[PDB]
């Protein structure tokens, strides 16, 4: 259905990526079965083509999605002026944090060379650890290594 | 995400064979008495603001030194992800109650928090004394027979009881 | 898997909220409804090898080329392999029946399935059709209120493969 | 509104695929016990005047400061507002009830509460009370079922309004 | 995207008084009957590629101009699109049989898909022949009493009728 | 209808002569006859219920191999319809011994009983079963005469069972 609207034209290619973050792959794979971190290092990954700046970013979100929901959540990204900016209606969505996009954290590159994994690799979610969080201690402690 | 029948049939499945007639009673059974569960899931949903406060209002009673200045909940954002945490814990823990699986809990809630409050220097032992104080007030609400048929429910107790010790014992 | 219970947990957990009265509504009706289903899993687990034996000779009888040197279901490999197709079609109708959902068809079949039949050639018809034998077989072998269960579940294995 | 057959179609409208089997147990789920809620909200649809002047006159036994003059309370159109409210909030879950899930509840009393209180200046409490005395007197108005439905249903909004 | 509940509350709310005595009957009567029309759209829902691949036959043989170079269906994509159009409309069908209310029809199926066609040249007629073909074979495979308990459900195909007479009109 | 009585008519009528001393003797012994079975048949109508869910538990007991799926009884009808069955024949027993005769069991059921059983595969040791369960009970429940006579009916209905 939603490819029948992308043709049609009702719906560009970026309502197109909504319907699909909504879609119940996208749930199934990067929602129900990780943390909330996890979570939101994939949607800026994946939907804003860049790893997450900052701790605040995942605070503001773990509450949005908290307070409103899996749909706003979403929303918060692809409505988002960054999306609109970079990508755009009809432009689809690329990994744009391998070279400097204004206003990032000197760690955006390394956060998304940790979640890149190859070309070959991917946010499978079927590994014999179950899709953990790869960012927890690198957002919160940026610089710095702590041992228990 | 699982619960007690999907994973016994993805036991069966990873052997390859069909579910045996043991297993069938297990899950009749279970299905049966699924209607107490229900219950109970619906006694910790709807009173979980109590569980929650009562389990605060303890918590800040007798470890004093989170709400100081320099705790590590002392202004309102840190106080209101310390409730936040409280209630999504509960959350989980009713979720998987209504399942009769720790899977959903294990997978959305526990997979990464120990590590998450390491992380932000959140004292984790405290976090599951927490967890615990919720376990005493959820355990004041399942016991409550005003409104519903009497019966025994010790297996549901003892079935919640577990997924607060699982919470905890996975943050601590 | 999507079953009833996951499904119910699954909504009020994406919308970040506790299980509201319609969730255990849901919740229940999936758990009475087990009775009959669990009854259906039983029949079909205790006469398994007879409906295997009968579908497998459904698809030679309706496909009856197909038996014929040169091609697909030649040689004894193949009916044996046959024979283990419809033991997996007709083992995870009867997970989908336990769980009361159509979890493990969408799953461990259904989902891959035309990728699969294409790169082998395997002619869903075969299949579509040994279900179909399934189907009516369950109308005697099953009556009442657990025959609607079992032959909606072959039915939406019948409606994926189609 | 969002009633059981509402999220029915909807998540099945989403995945733009037909209704399976666990889409109809849900909607059988919610029909089998349409008769329980709607007796009850047949039984608490007669009482609705005793309901919301024993509300009204709880709220003003339980907090004694918004009786007296010099607040909101007080005042003969303010108690007709008072009663109006509490006659729309009990009607709102009779519709919730014969609806058989929260969405008119939802969509009539809880989305859009917590502002449209605040700017008025009007204590949560005070209609968590009204409710609260509304659950005493249909637990005995309702017995069984019927009486299942309602705590549920009061509660939900209570819990919506705490 | 509304069911004759939500509709009938709807009114109610609209007027200010509550439910009466006679709608909320004839509601506990539409539960009553909700197996019934389960059993409905389930028998919609079970046959829907036969009814596709059927009514798809008898539309070609009867509009030849469909299938021949330069009609509206020639290439594979496009009788591909029309294949997928009447499965979309039955979908929604039985989504609105299920709902007992023409509202989830109308509300998403049929808004702006009158002048789509239109402004693609698909002719019109042939979709509403089309859907009464569909509405036959749906006709067909209702009444088929196999598998099901016997009983009165004339309501259910006029219903029905309805339901397909109104998306043939509405999509001409 | 054939009572003792009615062959006496028959004797009587297929000939020119009236009613000599043998016929006569019989219909009076017949006479005294009436008494203790029309006790026996008044201590069964007493003990209905129990006595047929008895017979049919005790068709279980001895014949388990059924119960599972295989049952021609299998599934509530079925096994309800297998008490109805039993209580048909208490019947005819009970009307049997009132009347003196045979007539009620070889009228209608003992008429035309095999084929029937062949078309219905009703394997008829159930019914033996039952009636010697039946057996076990009245010698206990019946004494003296009504217990002979009583005795002595079922045993043709076993033997027509035969
Ligand atoms: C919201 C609900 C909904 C509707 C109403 C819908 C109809 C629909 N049909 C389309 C194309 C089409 N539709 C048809 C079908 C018609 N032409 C033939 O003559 C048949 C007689 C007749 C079918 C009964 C055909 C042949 C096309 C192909 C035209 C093209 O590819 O440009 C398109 C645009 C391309 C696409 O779908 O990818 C839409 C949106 N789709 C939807 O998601
Ligand atoms: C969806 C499942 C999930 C949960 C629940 C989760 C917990 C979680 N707690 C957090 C912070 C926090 N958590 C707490 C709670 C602690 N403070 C006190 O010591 C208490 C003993 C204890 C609570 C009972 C506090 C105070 C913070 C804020 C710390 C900070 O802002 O640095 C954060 C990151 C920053 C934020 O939320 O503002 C997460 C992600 N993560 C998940 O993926
Ligand atoms: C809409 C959501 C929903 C609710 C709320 C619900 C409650 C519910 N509880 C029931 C019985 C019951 N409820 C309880 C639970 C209570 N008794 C124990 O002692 C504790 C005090 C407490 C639980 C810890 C028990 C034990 C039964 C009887 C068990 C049985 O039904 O066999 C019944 C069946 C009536 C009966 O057999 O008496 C219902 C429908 N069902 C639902 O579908
Ligand atoms: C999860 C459940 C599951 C399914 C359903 C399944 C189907 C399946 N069947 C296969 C082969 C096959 N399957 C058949 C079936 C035919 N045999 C007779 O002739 C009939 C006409 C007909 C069956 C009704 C045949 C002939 C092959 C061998 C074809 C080949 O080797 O290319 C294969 C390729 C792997 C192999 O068996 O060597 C798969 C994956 N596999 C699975 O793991
Ligand atoms: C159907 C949706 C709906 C709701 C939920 C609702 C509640 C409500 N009551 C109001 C007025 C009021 N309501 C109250 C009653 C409160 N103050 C005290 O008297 C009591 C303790 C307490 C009741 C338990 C009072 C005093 C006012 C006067 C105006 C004001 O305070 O804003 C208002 C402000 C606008 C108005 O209606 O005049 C709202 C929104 N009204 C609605 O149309
Ligand atoms: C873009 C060009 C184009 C192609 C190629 C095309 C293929 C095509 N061939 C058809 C008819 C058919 N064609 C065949 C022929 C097959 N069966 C045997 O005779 C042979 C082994 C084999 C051909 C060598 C058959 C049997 C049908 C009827 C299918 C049916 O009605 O079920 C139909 C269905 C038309 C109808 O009757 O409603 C299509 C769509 N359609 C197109 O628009
Ligand atoms: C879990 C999903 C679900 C299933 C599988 C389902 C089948 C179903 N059909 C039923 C009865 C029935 N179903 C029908 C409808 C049929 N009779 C005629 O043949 C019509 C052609 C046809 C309508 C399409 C009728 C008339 C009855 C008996 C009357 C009654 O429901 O009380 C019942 C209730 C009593 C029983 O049969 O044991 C169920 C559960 N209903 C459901 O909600
Ligand atoms: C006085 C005249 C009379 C007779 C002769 C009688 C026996 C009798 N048994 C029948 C079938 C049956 N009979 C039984 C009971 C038997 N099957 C089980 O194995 C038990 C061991 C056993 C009970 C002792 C059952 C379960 C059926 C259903 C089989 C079918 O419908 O094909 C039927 C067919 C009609 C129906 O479906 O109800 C009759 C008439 N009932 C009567 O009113």
């Amino acid at each position: 259905t939603a490819e029948s609207q992308l043709k049609d034209g009702r719906i560009t290619v970026r309502g197109f990526i909504k319907l699909l973050a909504k879609s119940e792959v996208y749930r199934s794979r990067f929602f129900q079965k990780t943390s909330q971190n996890r979570f939101i290092e994939l949607n800026h990954k994946l939907l804003l083509g860049r790893a997450p700046y900052d701790q605040a970013e995942i605070s503001a979100h773990l509450d949005l999605w908290n307070t409103q929901g899996y749909d706003a959540e979403i929303d918060s990204y692809v409505e988002s002026e960054e999306y609109l900016e970079n990508f755009g209606e009809d432009v689809i969505p690329y990994f744009r944090g391998f070279k400097y996009q204004t206003g990032q954290s000197a760690q955006g590159f390394n956060r998304l060379l940790d979640l890149y994994g190859g070309w070959a690799g991917s946010d499978t979610d079927r590994n014999q650890s179950g899709q953990v969080a790869r960012l927890t201690n690198s957002l919160v402690r940026p610089g710095q290594v702590v041992e228990p | 995400m699982n619960d007690v029948f999907t994973r016994a049939i993805a036991q069966a499945d990873l052997k390859g064979s069909f579910l045996l007639e043991s297993d069938l009673d297990k899950l009749a059974s279970f299905a049966k008495e699924g209607v107490k569960r229900l219950d109970a899931v619906a006694a910790l949903t709807n009173n979980a603001p109590a569980i929650i406060s009562d389990a605060a209002h303890k918590l800040f009673a007798e470890q004093q030194e989170l709400i100081q200045p320099g705790g590590n909940a002392y202004p309102h954002r840190r106080m209101a992800a310390c409730l936040r945490d409280m209630e999504i814990i509960l959350r989980y823990v009713s979720y998987a109650l209504l399942a009769g699986d720790a899977s959903v809990l294990d997978d959305r809630c526990l997979n990464g928090l120990r590590e998450t409050y390491n992380a932000l220097g959140t004292p984790t032992q405290s976090v599951a004394r927490a967890v615990q104080l919720m376990k005493d007030a959820a355990m004041v609400h399942l016991k409550s027979t005003a409104n519903v048929t009497v019966g025994d429910c010790s297996s549901l107790y003892s079935e919640a009881a577990t997924y607060f010790d699982k919470a905890a014992a996975s943050i601590a | 898997s999507r079953t009833v219970i996951t499904e119910v947990i699954a909504t009020a957990d994406s919308q970040g909220r506790f299980l509201n009265s319609t969730e255990l509504q849901a919740a229940f009706g999936r758990f009475e409804r087990a009775v009959p289903a669990i009854e259906a899993a039983r029949a079909l687990t205790k006469n398994q090898d007879a409906l295997v034996k009968g579908a497998v000779q459904a698809v030679f009888k309706k496909f009856p080329y197909v038996t014929q040197p040169g091609e697909k279901g030649y040689g004894d490999s193949n009916q044996a392999k046959c024979a283990r197709d419809i033991g997996y079609y007709l083992r995870f109708i009867t997970y989908s029946l336990v769980a009361s959902g159509t979890g493990p068809l969408d799953d461990y079949v259904i989902a891959g399935l035309r990728e699969v039949n294409r790169a082998f050639n395997l002619n869903p018809l075969w299949y579509i059709e040994a279900l179909n034998y399934i189907k009516g077989e369950t109308g005697k072998l099953l009556s009442g209120q657990s025959k609607t269960e079992a032959l909606l579940y072959i039915d939406h294995a019948i409606n994926a493969l189609s």
